[PDB]
This record gives C-alpha cells, sequence and structure tokens, in this order.
C-alpha cells in the first residue's frame, strides 16, 4: 500500500506509506537500482551497510528495521515515521531561542553514538542532514550507509566518507586509520552549527575544509597531533592566530565552551570521548534537556 | 565485561602482531584500543 | 572588559617614595619616537604635509596661489 | 566580581554611537561584565532579526524597560517559565553611557547607615 | 554473542539441525507431488543425508576456491561464504539450487559484508568459463543475492571465532607465562578452525566457545597444561558450574569432530549424477 511519497532519492524513495501489516502509517524506504549496467552488485552496497547495522541496534536514538520485504525485486524498508528532518528545522529562522532542545539533540546523539561505540560500530560521517526528527523528538541517525565497522586486524579503510562541511583533520589529511574520536569531531561540528543555525566550516573539497579549520583554530602545533608531518598528505597553511570559540560562535557556555574545545582538539586521544561528554557538567546543569514533548513540531 | 582501557599487564605489556606504526598510530589503532577490541570480541557469549 | 579607568600610580612613584637623595632624576629629550596618547607623534616633521603625499596634484609648481586659488 | 553592585563598566567609543536598539546591541557585547556568556541573551547575539525569541520558549534574557533618548536607558533582566509568564531578578540603569546597576532598597539603607553608625 | 542478533538463528542441537534440512527436502518433495510432475519416493527425489554429503564434498571444494581466489582472500570472508551457503541450504532443498553457483553468490555477499568489496568482473575473471556463460552467470548472482537476502532475513552480520582466537591468544600470554610457543599453538588453533568450520559444530556453538576449544586443543596437542586458566576462568559468573558446562561442550566438540568423516568420492560422484537429473527435470516455476 502507498499512501503518500515521503521523499525523492536517486539512491532509494521514502514513501509515507501505512505498512501492509500494520494500519498506523509508517516510514516505507524502497531501494532504487538498475539493471541496465552490464555488471552489477545487486543490493547497493551502501544501502547493504544500512540494513544490517540497523538490525544490528535497537536502541531508542537509533532507527530499527521493524519489518523489511525482499521477496519483491525492490526491498522495501519498514521504520518509525519521522515527522521532519533536523537540518531543514535548524536552517529555518528559529521562532524562539531553544539551547536546552540543543543540549537535548547532543545528549540523544552520544547515547546513540555510546550504544554503536560499545557494539564497536563506527559510523563513518555524522550531520545535520540525513538526520530525522520524529513527532516524539527523540533524536534518531537516519542513514548507517556511511557507517563503517573497523576491526583490530588491518583492513581496508573508506576515506573522505565524512561530509566535506564537517570533516576531521586526519581525513583531510588521509590517516591511514579512523578512530572513534573522528566521530566527536563532527559531532563538536553539528554542535557549533546549531548554535549559529548555519554550518560551523564551509567545505569545498579539496583541503579547503582543512584551510577553514586551521583558520578557526589557529595552526595545530606538532605537539598537540604527533607525527602530522609525518602523514604522507601533509598540507601547511598560513600561520592564523585563529579565532575564540566565544567570537566564532557568540555562546560560551561555563561548561560547554570547555567541551567545544575538547571536540575540536585535533589530537582524537585528546578529543573528548563520547562517554566523557555523557558525564560532562553542560549536560548535567540547571538548564534541562527537552524530553521532545515540547519539541517545537511544525504544522 | 573489559574495559577500553586494561589498566592490567596487558596495558603494561603494550604489544601487538603488528606493533606500532607511526602512521597508523596518527589516525587510530591505540595500541590498547586494538587489545580491547579483540578481548571484547573474544568475551561475548561465554555464558547461556 | 578587564581594564579599569587605566591603571592607577604606580612603577615611578614606588620609586619616589624616598628622601634627600634618593629618587632617579628626569629622563633625557628622546629625539625620535613616542607614544603620546594612542598616536606616535614621532619628532622632525613638517607643518603642511605636501598633497603629493596620499593624492594626486593638479597644479605646477609656480604654484601662485593667489592665482590658481 | 567581588561586588556587581560597586562596579561600572564603558566604552568611549561606543558613547558617540548611542540612542535605542542600540542600547540593547551595548549591553548585548559581551565583556560588559552583567552580561553573561551563557544564558538565552547570548544567543539572540548569534539570532538575526528575531522579534519574539523570549515568549514561546524561554531562558534568561535583557530587556529595555523604559528609555530616555539623549542617555536614560534602563535594562532589566527577566526569567521566562514560559509565553506571558515573566521573573523579573534585576535592572541595570545606563546613565550617561555609564552602565550601574540599580542598589536595593533594604542593600543600600542598610549599608550607607553602617557606613554612618 | 554479547551483540547477539545471531543467538536465535543458532541451533544448540546437531539433531535440530538435521530435522530442518529433512523438512526443506520434504517441503520441496510435497510442491512436485502437487505439480504432479514426479511421484512420491520418486528416485529422482535425493535424500536430506545424502545431500549433506554432497554439500560438504562442496563446503571442502569452496575451501579449494577461496584459497585459488584471484586476490588476497580474508580468513573472515572465507567463513561467512561457508556460513552463508550452509544457512540458505538448511532453509531449502538441496536438490533446488546448484552448490556451485550459491556458493558463488555467497562469495560474493561475504565480501561486501566484510568491506573486501572485491569487483563483480574482478570475481568473473577469477571463474574461468565462456565469455557469454560469464555474463549469464553474473545475471543468475544477482537473482541468487535477492534470494539469498530473503534467506537470511536481512541478518548479514556473522559472527566468527577467528577473531576471539586472536583475543584469547593475547590473553593466555599475558596471564599466564606457563605456555611455550604461543605463536605455534596460534596456528594450529587456526587450523583446528578450519576442521570446526567444515562441521556443522560453527552453527551449533558459539564462536568466542569455538575460539577457546581450539586454544584448548593445541595445548593438549603440545602438552601443555591449561589447568592454571581453567581455574581463572572457574572465578567467573556461575563458578564452579560455568566452568563444568564448557568442559561438556568441548567434550562433546570431540565427539563431533571424530564423528565426521571425508565424503567418499565414489558416493560423491553418484550425487553429483542425481544432482545433475534434479536439475535436467523442470521445476517450470508457478503458473
Amino acid at each position: 500500500e502507498k499512501l503518500d511519497f515521503l521523499g525523492e532519492g536517486q539512491f532509494a524513495t521514502v514513501y509515507k506509506a501505512r505498512d501492509k501489516n500494520t494500519n498506523q502509517i509508517v516510514a516505507i524506504k524502497k531501494i532504487k537500482l538498475g539493471h541496465r549496467s552490464e555488471a552489477k552488485d545487486g543490493i547497493n552496497r551502501t544501502a547493504l551497510r544500512e540494513i544490517k547495522l540497523l538490525q544490528e541496534l535497537s536502541h531508542p536514538n537509533i532507527i530499527g528495521l521493524l519489518d523489511a520485504f525482499g521477496h519483491k525485486s525492490n526491498i522495501s524498508l519498514v521504520f518509525d515515521f519521522m515527522e521532519t528532518d533536523l537540518e531543514v528545522i535548524i536552517k529555518d529562522n528559529s521562532l524562539v531561542l531553544t539551547p536546552s532542545h540543543i543540549k537535548a539533540y547532543m545528549l540523544m546523539t552520544l547515547q546513540g553514538l555510546e550504544y554503536l561505540h560499545q557494539h564497536w560500530i563506527l559510523h563513518r560521517d555524522l550531520k545535520p542532514n540525513n538526520l530525522l526528527l520524529d513527532e516524539n523528538g527523540v533524536l534518531k541517525l537516519a542513514d548507517f550507509g556511511l557507517a563503517k565497522s573497523f576491526g583490530s586486524p588491518n583492513r581496508a579503510y573508506t576515506h573522505q566518507v565524512v561530509t566535506r562541511w564537517y570533516r576531521a583533520p586526519e581525513l583531510l589529511f588521509g590517516a591511514r586509520m579512523y578512530g572513534v574520536g573522528v566521530d566527536m569531531w563532527a559531532v563538536g561540528c553539528i554542535l557549533a552549527e546549531l548554535l549559529l543555525r548555519v554550518p560551523f566550516l564551509p567545505g569545498d573539497s579539496d583541503l579547503d575544509q582543512l584551510t577553514r579549520i586551521f583558520e578557526t583554530l589557529g595552526t595545530p602545533t606538532e605537539e598537540q597531533w604527533p607525527d602530522m608531518c609525518s602523514l604522507p598528505d601533509y598540507v601547511t597553511f598560513k600561520s592564523f592566530p585563529g579565532i575564540p570559540l566565544h567570537h566564532i560562535f557568540s555562546a560560551a557556555g561555563d561548561d560547554l565552551l570547555d567541551l567545544i574545545q575538547g571536540l575540536f582538539l585535533f589530537n582524537p586521544c585528546a578529543r573528548i570521548t563520547a562517554t566523557q561528554a555523557l558525564k560532562m557538567k553542560y549536560f548535567s546543569n540547571r538548564p534541562g534537556p527537552t524530553p521532545g514533548c515540547q519539541l517545537p513540531r511544525p504544522n | 565485561h573489559v574495559p577500553e582501557l586494561e589498566m592490567l599487564g596487558r596495558l603494561g605489556y603494550l604489544n601487538h602482531v603488528r606493533a606500532a606504526s607511526p602512521q597508523d598510530l596518527a589516525g587510530g589503532y591505540t595500541s590498547s584500543l586494538a587489545c580491547h577490541r579483540a578481548l571484547q570480541d573474544a568475551f561475548s557469549g561465554l555464558f547461556w | 572588559a578587564l581594564p579599569p579607568p587605566m591603571q592607577y600610580i604606580k612603577e615611578y612613584t614606588d620609586e619616589n617614595i624616598q628622601e634627600g637623595l634618593a629618587p632617579k632624576p628626569p629622563p633625557p629629550i628622546k629625539d625620535s619616537y613616542m607614544m603620546f596618547g594612542n598616536q606616535f607623534q614621532c619628532d622632525d616633521l613638517i607643518i603642511r604635509p605636501l598633497e603629493s603625499q596620499g593624492i594626486e596634484r593638479l597644479h605646477p609648481m609656480q604654484f601662485d596661489h593667489k592665482k590658481e586659488l | 566580581r567581588d561586588n556587581l553592585l560597586g562596579i561600572s563598566w564603558v566604552d568611549s567609543s561606543w558613547i558617540p554611537i548611542l540612542n535605542s536598539g542600540s542600547v540593547l546591541d551595548y549591553f548585548s557585547e559581551r565583556s560588559n561584565p552583567f552580561y553573561d556568556r551563557t544564558c538565552n541573551n547570548e544567543v539572540v547575539k548569534m539570532q538575526r532579526l528575531t522579534l519574539e525569541h523570549l515568549n514561546q520558549m524561554v531562558g534568561i534574557e535583557y530587556i529595555l524597560l523604559h528609555a530616555q533618548e539623549p542617555i536614560l536607558f534602563i535594562i532589566r533582566k527577566q526569567q521566562r517559565q514560559s509565553p506571558a509568564q515573566v521573573i523579573p531578578l534585576a535592572d541595570y540603569y545606563i546613565i550617561a553611557g555609564v552602565i550601574y546597576q540599580a542598589p536595593d532598597l533594604g542593600s543600600v539603607i542598610n549599608s550607607r547607615v553602617l557606613t554612618a553608625v | 554473542h554479547n551483540s547477539s542478533q545471531k543467538r536465535h538463528w543458532t541451533f544448540s542441537s546437531e539433531e535440530q539441525l538435521a530435522r530442518l534440512r529433512a523438512d526443506a527436502n520434504r517441503k520441496f518433495r510435497c510442491k512436485a507431488v502437487a505439480n504432479g510432475k514426479v511421484l512420491p519416493n520418486d528416485p529422482v527425489f535425493l535424500e536430506p543425508h545424502e545431500e549433506m554429503t554432497l554439500c560438504k564434498y562442496y563446503e571442502k571444494r569452496l575451501l579449494e576456491f577461496c584459497s585459488v581466489f584471484k586476490p588476497a582472500m580474508p580468513r573472515s570472508v572465507v567463513g561467512t561464504a561457508c556460513m552463508y551457503f550452509k544457512r540458505f541450504y538448511l532453509n531449502n532443498s538441496v536438490m533446488e539450487y546448484h552448490p556451485r553457483i550459491i556458493m558463488l553468490t555467497c562469495a560474493f555477499l561475504a565480501c561486501k559484508v566484510d568491506e573486501f568489496n572485491v569487483s563483480s568482473p574482478q570475481f568473473v575473471g577469477n571463474l574461468r568459463e565462456s565469455p557469454l556463460g560469464q555474463e549469464k552467470a553474473l545475471e543468475q548472482i544477482l537473482e541468487y543475492e535477492l534470494l539469498l537476502i530473503q534467506q537470511l532475513n536481512f541478518h548479514l552480520i556473522v559472527h566468527n571465532p577467528y577473531r576471539p582466537f586472536e583475543g584469547f591468544l593475547i590473553d593466555l600470554k599475558t596471564r599466564y607465562p606457563i605456555l611455550e610457543n604461543p605463536e605455534i599453538l596460534r596456528k594450529t588453533a587456526d587450523d583446528f578452525l578450519n576442521r570446526i568450520a567444515l562441521t556443522d559444530a560453527y552453527l551449533l556453538y558459539t564462536p568466542s566457545q569455538i575460539a577457546l576449544t581450539a586454544i584448548l586443543s593445541s595445548a593438549s596437542r603440545a602438552g601443555i597444561t591449561m589447568e592454571s586458566y581453567l581455574s581463572e576462568s572457574l572465578m567467573l559468573k556461575e563458578n564452579r558450574t560455568c566452568l563444568s558446562q564448557l568442559l561438556d561442550i568441548m567434550k562433546s566438540m570431540r565427539n563431533l569432530v571424530k564423528k565426521y568423516e571425508p565424503p567418499r568420492s565414489e558416493e560423491v560422484a553418484v550425487l553429483k549424477q542425481k544432482l545433475e537429473r534434479c536439475h535436467s527435470a523442470e521445476l517450470a516455476l508457478n503458473v
């Protein structure tokens, strides 16, 4: 049964259609594939990663595959319905200031990241785009196709998967290995972008994002990140003085600014972990994170 | 359960089959993280 | 910000708290660059700086002020 | 930070550019000790042409209360629980481009009586 | 597995696996009887135990195919391909689908799940066939891949004993210095894991238990005593009872290895001819 078209995408098409199994309207995602190519991989590789990871993780802050149908050539995926994407709401001029709602979004993201990190899954790309908010207002990561698992035995690692607008310096420097800290850097960019309501760092690719990262935080010292010069892809930019976090984004939370600085630290080990962020004073503060019941809802 | 930081003889040993590579270390692959990754999969299940 | 209406009396007055003969003498005529207020106000300069510095000159060196005005 | 009642903050360069919304802006600056780098008033510096941020969702905000065009510009600090709900925290009054905190009745009387006794 | 999501799929007893294979073969036989093309208890129909023997020969052949794979092959990918084939065959009758084509589909899916991402033309290049046949085979792999995803029930992730075995070997060296030649013990443990992969014990037990069994087999082979390791294992949840349960599983695992034998070539040749006869008969799908 098809009730409505939730969104149009080349990779896959989203439909606001009630499930045949359940009368209540549910989010349905249908993969789009072409048999025209002489050589084909069958199910899309990104789609294959997204379906297995979604089945593996069951969490309030992680979207889950309730049911899926492979009997048809097309694959239909059943997910909890989400009222609107987070990115459109953020880019829209806020009617009021919602700092506790911003705190709630970050807390949900950290709890969801902690659950996948505990399962050992790594999310390669985190951004306001490809993020969905339900009527409940719980934050869920819509796409796990970007996410790639990492293992102790050496294996091929995807690079430049993270968005050009929000990319870790090590990924820009083409570091062979990736870490949980890279996800924290992406969360720090999202938190800074959330306060601004516009992307914190513009990325045009070709190391343009790396130049912007150097301009905002100053040039990283050799002590700040070990063997940065040793890495095969290394570029030296002009020695910018840097902008204090409370000048780029006017915000200077007593604990929020410290958390933002830890997320923006160049070294992954120095960068604050998701578990430390859960225990961070800013989250445990007199302002209370929104449960999502009072979260603003369009129409 | 196995801690992310061993804080034990395993952390003191600091030894891996691939040992330590400077290019790999800067990107990730901390010796404690690699040991923890193997231990968590090894300790998975083991009970009914 | 942090700064008040300027730091209060310090340094030279501390030196001045002496007796009979102990205080330092006056400074020499620094004939070079100084920093009064915020401007450098360095010495050795003219009265009317030539318009050639900073702008074009549409008037020849004859400059019979009365005729050119 | 010792006593907010006993602090005054100014900027002669800002004094020529001063009247109504200008006052809100000067207060909004940052370095003014009264202005908080946390709360909601920091996020209005981030927002643009906002016209109702204090109501629907709430928090610590600073709003002009009474204004005389040349010099007098009084500011009030409110903490809103919800739209149409206002709780006044304090009042900071700007005389001649000089910001002071409005003294309490009882606190001022008591301290000055202690000076007299 | 603490992550789980495969614990429901894993079957505790070998007898349960055998009954499931029998019902799947019987279901195909019942559908053929409903068609009326072939009578019940037809000679062409293949018994499930005979089908299992043919699968075991093919499982050994799949290991040979993985060894001759043109690109370097990850051990985890080899385990994933074998696991996918056995579960697909558990779900549906062996006679209905040719094992070699299903194994090629499983290997391609195994590379994608483990991020090996071998190219489909490169996989076709490793296979030796007529070029028109290779293109037809690639189309068959795509149709089988859709069927395999339905059989997987959207559970691509697999738990492999190799990763726990690496962790166990590191733990053994740090916990006790008594053991000697640990790297040689690791090599023998890996060989034991390969024998378990051929057996259905991989489905029967969790990967961590299989990895521990491989370490124990290596210690017995070298004559090293793991009684000190057993005492640290005894100091865990359930106390002594948990250790005793693990020892019972180890004894049952040895019994499974001794019971398993390489399939007779002559019987396999008869089974291959019968499988070809089943393929010669046409199901004709559904009208």
